[PDB]
């Protein structure tokens, strides 16, 4: 649905550097500022047979601000901040060119250009002396060097024209920068007195490529001239993404969703491998992150081990103990490592085959999905604990059970006895709940081995199950993946 | 894939079908909109189908899903209109005395028809029985019938003096005629500013859906006057701007496609019985 | 596959200089 | 405090209880709003008095039925206020005004929780389908314009009034629906009207509302898929004023029982002001 | 939910009970000051309200949740006073001969009054019982009251000049007037300024409380002399300073919010009774 | 949804019967389209009537044969809307207008689903072997220009439309076939001659190509490897149009027992325009 298109030119970068200068009062001896500027340029070339005309935008940063003085005498020379450009000094020079590429230029799923690098050396400056012999600036060089291409946009007056702006690093070349006629020699740099030399252009070439990604609803019928800029997107609606990725599991299976959820998936597992523009891989991890931090479920988190911190030192009547402590089981289940089938698996399964299947356009929207996922899918869940073969399973909406592992018959729960043990001994998520276990054992009797390995939620024993066709865990594994509507 | 048969479906009716979700439309269709030139004369914009799709994209219709197609007035419209397209909604603005003409219309863009072409000059025509109309289309029709008993004499007519012809409309751009089932009849109509085609109604045309924009229900789409149904896809909202009534349609349109259906002559599954 | 959420969460100290990117630049 | 949650059971063989028509036209108030031309065409006087002798017969206690003109369709839709225990509206039908009675019907019949808006200082924006704007005033003119994300306008500029999309313009009602979802900037001549942000509750059983001349019009629901026919949507044709009250007063029985009594508020706001 | 019911709800005397919600309110919740312009007067700023919200704020409440309204006078803000508004405080400036006028005010606005119209020159008025009284409100009231015999003759006064009626308040910008109960009235009532609505007293007021800036208990918000009670809602404070008053009034916000409590007839449990 | 999945089970034994009916119009209809040659070379004009008494004795009811004229095969080929039911249509053959008749026939004989071509706004691209693109109006100068992986035109700039490869110049009809999978800019005059993307679903079997002339030239199929000979791709010799008219009359029930009136649509034009 959306569809990679490589526009990859060669192309001649023609800049100029800014100067700008203001004086310091008096008879006319001083000066108070000279400092690099913002410079744009206009030309045409020939390439490829006809002619493109581009727009480019030099500019500096890392700047030195050297000095000179000679006193505080109404005559005497000096200049209180002249700058200079070495090593930590980079310039950026934003390129701009009617070709059809800079058309399609707003979503990019790479870039990256190769420059050949130039000798820029500084002119000759006569500052301005009323009388007597006449100072003389001169020399000084520095060496551009490609590093790095980047999108931009030049604020240019008619409209904002967006662009590629080409970092080049500096390198200090052999002319000893000298104030001659006065008291600076042998330093080594760009001075910001004449950078150009009175030459019309610096010059660069190169080829710079480029991955843009135009959409399309149909495989014959691709554009040009992408002209649904974020003037022309906007926010699609929370609603109607929940929408789509509800009706997104009318595809899921059933057996591979359970292979895929028992993978380790990690950041680079997960967000790698999501057809996306260059401007959101670049930190997609970071803003999932952003937003998971703040979702229910981890203040939540938080909430917990603060309250059970400050507790450290602060020192259907059953329904609700056991409701609050499905919460925190849930909460636990979240933090640490269990050694089931761990529904959050299954969440996070199905997460990753749902966010796989889609493609950014634009804006990131893993937040608001990846967090609220997180938070909504199984909304009801359950989990037991086993001891002396006799387990007792809680459900999150209150309900409770405590049935023995031999044959599955019930027992009475024993409040305050159950809260003993799920504070240590390891809970185990109860993805073949008590009631489908029953159903399991009576219709399909099950034997001792198998039976445990049900209640400890045994990836093994599941898949065997599962691959049984056994309608029972079919029917129940099928649900667990419906529940999964954000 | 068995085409061109009528071969029983049998389906269960206790089947869970979990799996089982909504239908986003919007994903693959192509809405379109016909609307009046006098809506864009009072919305007096012209970057306004940039702003309708923009909103019809919040909506959830990807930014080429969209199509507005202009039509001057309703009867230069309702001359041969073909809606080649995937969704059509077309708001028809009330004005007394385009009754018939708005239903007329109406009833050519709900219905299927099924037409074969005729030769006035050539032969004696009649209509099979209910389902069947004549749908005359054209700059300007006028269309005058003869009846012909079963000795050729007309009745009420000479068969060579057109000015006894019993007229059935005049400078009407569009007019489905109809005359009585199972009589002979000689036609007279201009025959260079208007076509007539002898047509038979199939089902119900679910691509298309009328919005009367201004008065009260008249749009009696069967020509049989006992039964006038009120077809859900002929719906009717007030008025007083343009904007309010795009933007009406736009905020609702979610509801206007599950009123309406996709083509069902247009799918696979009619391959060899009339497809279009 | 539940190893994401554990690493969002515990990996989530870096937000804060990330946004100190975004606040500084 | 109340039982909402917990369940009421019931038989379905329990024998039907007795008629409580004494007791609710013993003891609610019918009410008429109705034209001034109404008056008019009477040309009387001591006409209230005869209709309120005449309800007397009918079974209302004298003190009960009373009678609040309005000048005219259009103005009255401009904070329509619903008085009275038993509300009827009578509404005569005219061409070009069929929006206007839509609009009041919609009002009225519908029980509207309104919030304040203040135009300039915030964008505002819908819900969803039972979300409306309400404006009511002497002269409201709902100009809008559409936002991006970046509070960047379509089809219109934020900063000029003058690219602004009208939406209902010197209307003295107007339930504006725009796309929901979207951030809008309002332009609405905020000394003469007021606009506000009213959800769209369950119906109010508490008026009828009698269309005294034309075609079926009133389209209550702005959804245009939906044109219900409520059983309050009362309609007559008439050409006699005095033909009209008769036949309110005769049938005043089965518009009564077409009505609820129940469902009245404190206040004479057709709406619940929630700021 | 099952609204309009009043079915019996059961409780335990042992559940142990839960939590605090004053931050639940103070989230949710929206406070709300009406004040006189003469204290504005004397406060003689005019960032003071903003300034008063930023302390609110520490207090608790959102920056948007708190409403400051000014009025000229206690008799000016009787006129039909509207206060649809969440948590409503009233400052009520006390000086001498307005203690009746403050005492009617405040037994309009703490109680919660249904009532129906009237229509003075038709019919004669009757009083149910306790709970019943007339309130009359305009720019200028004046209500004179015939009584009448079971003969519709007039006792004390006559039907035909108004002149003999007993005033019983004049030049009133509110007036709840009382009358013996079970005699027909006629009523002379200034249709032109002042509108007059026969009222029944249902419960009480939750969400409006009165602070008393003046003098004594003297609001007597029981027409009965029998007993003049005292009101949660109703307070005092002495005072000098308006700073200090408004000081008074934020520091002990807990306290008055908590005197106070959510409007029975705005929640969804009064859905079908008396909704408002 | 006429079930186009579950399996039909006949037998190899029992019986070879009749077809039952169907009720859709009283009988089928015959469709003649011949060139305006025929009738000036005939000089009359009760000649369709003396055509249609002679087809009643072969068995056809009146109502049921209709004529269609049109100036030529070039003029015909654009928008050619088979208003009918059984299509014969008599193509005189004439040097130089080979693929004329070549693209007539591969367009009326088979059947097309055709989309639009935004050509200023977009490339276009070939999806297979059965995907042309058909270009009709009074003149299409079709210009091509592929392009690249890097959408730099390759034998063509971009930009310069003279470098462009003209596909075909001047025709009223032209199916043109570009190499499949190589995105293409187009030009074409879009104030004349449109443009569309057609792709070759079955055959069309109403119609009946007659060649009146010469050799068997009708390459239906684009492919030059294949080459068949339809059932529908008649041809008969002539030297005169009654001729020609007389042995159509007399073989008609071969002419439609070798065609199929099932294959027919709702409208008359000789594609599914899919949009
Ligand atoms: C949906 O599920 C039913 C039974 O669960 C199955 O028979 C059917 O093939 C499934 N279809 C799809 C499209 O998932
Ligand atoms: C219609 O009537 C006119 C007037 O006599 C005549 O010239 C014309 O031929 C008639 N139309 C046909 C199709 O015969
Ligand atoms: C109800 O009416 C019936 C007959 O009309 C009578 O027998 C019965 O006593 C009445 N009950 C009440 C409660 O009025
Ligand atoms: C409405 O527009 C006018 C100018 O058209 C402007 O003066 C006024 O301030 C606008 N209303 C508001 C509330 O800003
Ligand atoms: C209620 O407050 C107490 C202390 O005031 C605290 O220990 C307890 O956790 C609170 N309840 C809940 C549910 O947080
Ligand atoms: C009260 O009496 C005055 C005459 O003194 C009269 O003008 C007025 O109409 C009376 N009030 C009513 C309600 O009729
Ligand atoms: C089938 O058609 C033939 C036509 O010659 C007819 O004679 C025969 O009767 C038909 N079949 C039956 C079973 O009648
Ligand atoms: C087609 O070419 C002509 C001249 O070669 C040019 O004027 C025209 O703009 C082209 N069409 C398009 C759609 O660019
Ligand atoms: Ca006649
Ligand atoms: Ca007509
Ligand atoms: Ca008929
Ligand atoms: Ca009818
Ligand atoms: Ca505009
Ligand atoms: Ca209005
Ligand atoms: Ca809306
Ligand atoms: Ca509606
Ligand atoms: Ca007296
Ligand atoms: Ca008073
Ligand atoms: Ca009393
Ligand atoms: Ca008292
Ligand atoms: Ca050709
Ligand atoms: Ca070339
Ligand atoms: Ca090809
Ligand atoms: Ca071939």
């Amino acid at each position: 649905l959306w569809k990679e298109m490589q526009y990859n030119r060669d192309i001649i970068i023609r800049f100029k550097f800014g100067n700008s200068i203001v004086k310091m009062g008096g008879l006319g001896y001083k000066w108070s500022e000279i400092s690099y500027k913002a410079a744009n340029y206009q030309y045409n070339y020939l390439r490829d047979g006809e002619q493109v005309t581009a727009h480019t935008t030099c500019s500096v940063n890392g700047v030195n601000n050297f000095s000179y003085n000679g006193g505080f005498l109404p005559t005497d020379f000096g200049i209180s901040r002249y700058e200079v450009i070495k090593e930590n000094s980079y310039v950026y020079v934003d390129y701009w060119d009617d070709s059809k590429a800079f058309r399609n230029i707003v979503y990019v799923r790479s870039l990256a250009a190769n420059l050949n690098s130039v000798r820029c050396t500084g002119g000759s400056y006569h500052f301005s002396l009323p009388v007597g012999a006449w100072p003389v600036i001169n020399g000084g060089a520095v060496s551009l060097h490609f590093a790095g291409v980047t999108l931009s946009t030049q604020f240019t007056d008619f409209v904002s024209l967006n662009s590629l702006r080409f970092r080049f690093s500096l390198t200090v070349d052999e002319p000893p920068f000298s104030i001659l006629r006065t008291r600076t020699v042998n330093l080594y740099g760009l001075p910001a007195a004449n950078p150009n030399n009175g030459n019309e252009y610096y010059e660069i070439s190169g080829r710079f490529s480029l991955i843009s990604l135009v959409p399309t609803n149909d495989d014959y019928q691709t554009p040009i001239m992408n002209s649904v800029t974020v003037r022309q997107d906007l926010e699609r609606q929370l609603t109607n993404l929940r929408e789509e990725f509800n009706s997104l599991s009318q595809e899921i299976a059933m057996a591979q969703l359970i292979d895929l959820a028992l993978l380790p998936l990690d950041m680079f597992s997960m967000f790698s491998g999501i057809k996306s523009t260059i401007d959101l891989t670049k930190s997609m991890a970071t803003s999932v992150m952003k937003k998971f931090r703040k979702s229910k479920l981890a203040t939540s988190i938080s909430e917990m081990t603060n309250s059970l911190s400050d507790a450290a030192s602060s020192a259907n009547d059953i329904s609700t103990q056991t409701s609050t402590i499905g919460k925190k089981l849930r909460l636990k289940e979240m933090i640490t490592q269990t050694e089931g089938m761990s529904f959050d698996d299954i969440s996070a399964a199905v997460l990753k085959t749902k966010i796989d299947m889609s493609t950014q356009i634009g804006k990131n929207t893993l937040p608001d999905i990846v967090t609220e996922a997180s938070e909504k899918f199984i909304p009801k869940r359950s989990y037991r604990i086993l001891k002396d073969d006799e387990v007792m399973e809680i459900n999150t909406e209150g309900k409770f059970f405590a049935y023995k592992i031999n044959t599955f018959d019930e027992v009475p729960f024993d409040v305050n006895k159950f809260a003993e043990l799920v504070t240590d001994s390891p809970v185990i998520s109860a993805i073949i709940d008590f009631k489908t276990l029953k159903n399991l054992n009576d219709n399909y009797g099950i034997t001792r081995t198998e039976a445990l390995n049900l209640i400890k939620s045994n990836p093994n024993m599941l898949r065997n199950f599962i691959n049984q066709n056994n309608p029972i865990i079919r029917n129940r594994i099928e649900q667990l993946i419906l529940q999964c509507k954000l | 894939q068995n085409y061109g048969l009528n071969i029983p479906i049998t389906g269960s009716m206790d089947t869970v079908y979990s799996n089982s979700t909504r239908e986003e439309v919007f994903l693959t269709s192509t809405l379109c909109l016909y609307y009046p030139t006098e809506a864009s004369t009072q919305i007096s914009d012209g970057e306004w189908k940039d702003s309708l799709s923009q909103m019809f994209l919040i909506k959830g219709w990807p930014t080429g899903s969209v199509y507005f197609k202009e039509y001057s007035n309703i009867v230069d419209f309702s001359v041969d209109p073909q809606l080649y397209c995937d969704y059509n909604l077309v708001l028809m603005k009330y004005d007394q005395s385009l009754e018939l003409d708005m239903s007329e219309l109406a009833d050519l863009i709900l219905n299927e028809w099924l037409c074969n072409p005729m030769d006035i000059t050539l032969y004696y025509y009649q209509q099979s029985g209910e389902s069947n109309k004549w749908i005359s289309m054209g700059s300007s029709c006028t269309v005058k019938v003869c009846p012909l008993n079963t000795q050729t004499l007309g009745i009420g007519c000479q068969t060579t003096n057109v000015d006894s012809f019993e007229t059935v409309a005049e400078n009407e751009k569009l007019a489905i005629v109809d005359v009585v089932d199972g009589i002979n009849h000689k036609i007279n109509l201009t025959t260079t500013t208007c076509t007539i085609r002898n047509c038979k109604k199939l089902g119900p045309r679910e691509n298309v859906a009328v919005i009367q924009v201004g008065g009260a229900n008249i749009l009696d789409i069967t020509a049989d006057p006992t039964t006038n149904p009120q077809i859900e896809r002929m719906m009717r909202v007030n008025w007083k701007r343009w904007w309010q009534v795009f933007y009406t349609i736009v905020d609702y349109i979610n509801q206007i496609v599950q009123v309406m259906s996709k083509r069902s002559r247009s799918l696979n599954s009619a391959a060899f019985y009339y497809r279009v | 596959a539940s190893l994401i959420y554990r690493q969002l969460l515990t990996n989530s100290y870096s937000v804060d200089l990330y946004d100190e990117i975004e606040q500084i630049g």
